[PDB]
């Protein structure tokens, strides 16, 4: 731990400083910033199935050729609630030289 | 003055080893025998009076 | 956010796992300090940038 | 005390193997330099024939 | 002899908890850490908390 | 930098399941990824994901 | 939880509290079981010196 000391002209008191981290991040599921976020956060694919085998070409636009599970209209119902929204924490470890 | 002590922050750690040896104080109910000392003009120390 | 319409906390529960950057303050990433162990033990040093 | 544990809000593994190390040696006294009072009657000698 | 007293400001706490297993809710959050007293000494009303 | 991609290549864990299909999707993993599976699933109603 | 704020909730604990029977809408839907803990506790702790 590494306390930062108070920085002039602000009422904060002194700052803390870590930079080994070991932290589990959970998504807390709520609808005030978008109203689909209440079933979880999306998980993102592709738009379509590799047509030929190109792979690489596919992966390279991954810009573009990306959406939502939820958003594809085909599979509105295929896919089961649980298996469109993740709602599973992540584990966030590091460590930092001096 | 000790300006590395502040109230803006959680924990400050009063620490008196970067001084000399005259941090030390006396208990205030102690009992303490005193004396004194006298110096030749070659630096030599006499008894304890 | 908005003083008048949400607390802090509330505001921060609708993502209180998200980051943001701070360029405000920042890391100083030397060799000295890395290979010379005497810069590894600095205390509130006073010095500009 | 030498040790790191010191004024963290974690302070969750401290123990008495970890919290407070501690090293004797700073509490020294003047020991190297003393004296002591000498009496003014008592005889003893100072010469060598 | 009680001599004095002690200025008590602030307290830094922390908290964990382990679970064998599972949450009981499929998509439940589990263990959550809240803001509990890790204040400054300047806010000295709420010491010895 | 890389940051995030299609880094995984599998099928879709649809209601009615269908694993012997030949098809591919491909996902996106992030540098701090879900602590689950890295295409569409969680919460397995049988076993491990 | 209402609209995810779990903080507030969290702050709120003396007021927004009541046992598991005395939950209205839940005197049928909870086991006997599942409402009254009759389980021993752990205490274990050690003290210095």
């Amino acid at each position: 731990l590494v306390r930062i000391p108070a920085q002039a002209n602000s009422n904060l008191g002194s700052l803390n400083y870590y930079a080994n981290i070991d932290k589990v991040l959970t998504f807390n599921r709520s609808e005030q910033i978008s109203e689909i976020y209440k079933n979880g956060y999306l998980i993102y694919t592709t738009k379509d199935w590799i047509t030929d085998g190109k792979i690489a070409d596919l992966f390279n636009n991954a810009i573009s050729q990306t959406i939502s599970v939820d958003q594809v209209q085909d599979w509105l119902t295929r896919i089961a609630d649980t298996d469109k929204y993740g709602t599973e924490p992540v584990s966030m470890k590091y460590k930092s030289n001096p | 003055i000790e300006s590395e002590w502040n109230v803006n922050t959680q924990y400050n750690s009063n620490y008196d080893l970067n001084y000399d040896s005259r941090i030390k104080g006396f208990q205030k109910g102690e009992i303490y025998r005193l004396g004194i000392q006298f110096q030749d003009n070659k630096g030599k120390w006499s008894e304890v009076v | 956010y908005n003083p008048s319409t949400t607390n802090a906390k509330d505001f921060v529960d609708g993502s209180p796992s998200e980051f943001l950057v701070d360029e405000n303050i920042v890391t100083m990433h030397s060799p000295d300090v890395e290979f010379d162990d005497r810069l590894q033990n600095i205390t509130n040093g006073k010095f500009k940038l | 005390r030498y040790d790191k544990n010191r004024g963290q809000v974690n302070n969750l593994a401290v123990s008495p193997t970890n919290f407070n190390l501690f090293n004797p040696v700073y509490s020294q006294k003047n020991n190297f330099f003393t004296f002591r009072t000498i009496d003014y009657e008592r005889f003893s000698i100072n010469y060598f024939p | 002899r009680i001599i004095g007293t002690t200025h008590l400001t602030n307290t830094l706490s922390d908290i964990s908890v382990i679970t064998s297993t599972p949450t009981y809710g499929n998509y439940a959050t589990g263990f959550y850490k809240g803001k509990v007293a890790n204040m400054n000494i300047s806010t000295s009303y709420y010491g010895g908390r | 930098q890389l940051s995030a991609g299609l880094f995984w290549s599998d099928n879709v864990k649809f209601q009615d399941p269908s694993p012997q299909d030949k098809l591919e999707r491909l996902w996106m993993v992030y540098p701090w990824h879900r602590n689950g599976s890295l295409m569409n699933m969680g919460v397995p109603t049988e076993g491990t994901r």
